[PDB]
């Protein structure tokens, strides 16, 4: 298993002091389709924009959908054995 | 082996003229010299200022009080432009009328802006074009509109601007 926590890469929302734009930006669609070639060159925005997405994904599966699908699989049992055993004591 | 431009200041004007005394009757007495002299000496002084009167008009030179001159004639308003970048696209915009777009034209106009190494060009398959900025010298933000105006009709472009490679 892994050994330390999931951190974010750039995850705070604030124009960058070199640039004064936002610190994430999407990249363009066709970019996305294809990727980078010899010649063209990746840019500040979509670097950081494409780990920050990676890493929240990550954490939202990990620290957020696991638990709670796991309280709603004990929750789920819990109210069918509950409702069985109505009709039984009835 | 000569200028082709005449329009320069008169070599020794001065001493000119005063070749003009005819042997030498005057010279030495110090109280004629210092009368021609004086009256001689203030031409100095409007000679010069008329090649100003024609070199400071050109474009290359002009000031930003008279810049706005030339720029009017032409079109090309001041709008919030400053003056170094000014004279940028006075340049840039009368030089597209003379242009096609190609691969090899487009490089020549960029030249002009950042030096001999300061931009490069990538190319992609669907109308994909890139421009690349090593060494600008001026804010480039102003200047992108024209940027856009000297390629095809159909051109699909993105912009990074880096200092050094």
């Amino acid at each position: 298993k892994p050994k330390d926590p999931i951190y974010v890469w750039a995850a705070a929302d604030v124009n960058l002091p070199g640039t004064g734009r936002p610190n994430k930006s999407k990249p363009i669609d066709d970019l996305l389709a294809k990727g980078y070639d010899k010649g063209q060159k990746p840019a500040a925005e979509e670097f950081n924009y494409i780990l920050n997405m990676s890493s929240a994904w990550v954490n939202w599966i990990v620290n957020e959908k696991f638990p709670e699908l796991e309280a709603e699989i004990a929750r789920l049992l819990a109210e069918l054995e509950n409702r069985i055993n109505q009709q039984l004591a009835v | 082996l000569k200028d082709v431009n005449h329009i320069h200041p008169l070599p020794d004007f001065v001493r000119g003229g005063f070749d003009y005394v005819p042997s030498d009757i005057f010279s030495g007495k110090e109280n004629f010299e210092q009368t021609l002299r004086i009256l001689l000496e203030r031409l100095e002084f409007i000679d010069q200022k008329m090649v100003e009167l024609a070199e400071l008009r050109t474009t290359l030179n002009a000031e930003d009080a008279i810049l706005d001159e030339i720029g009017r004639q032409l079109g090309i308003y001041r709008n919030g432009l400053n003056d170094p970048e000014y004279r940028a696209v006075i340049m840039i915009l009368t030089g597209n009328n003379s242009k096609s777009g190609t691969r090899a034209d487009i490089i020549a106009t960029l030249k002009q802006l950042f030096g001999e190494d300061g931009v490069t060009t990538y190319k992609g398959y669907n109308y994909r074009l890139d421009i690349n900025i090593f060494n600008t010298c001026m804010e480039v933000t102003d200047i992108l509109p024209e940027i856009i105006d000297m390629l095809p009709l159909v051109t699909h472009l993105r912009v990074v601007e880096n200092q050094g490679y």
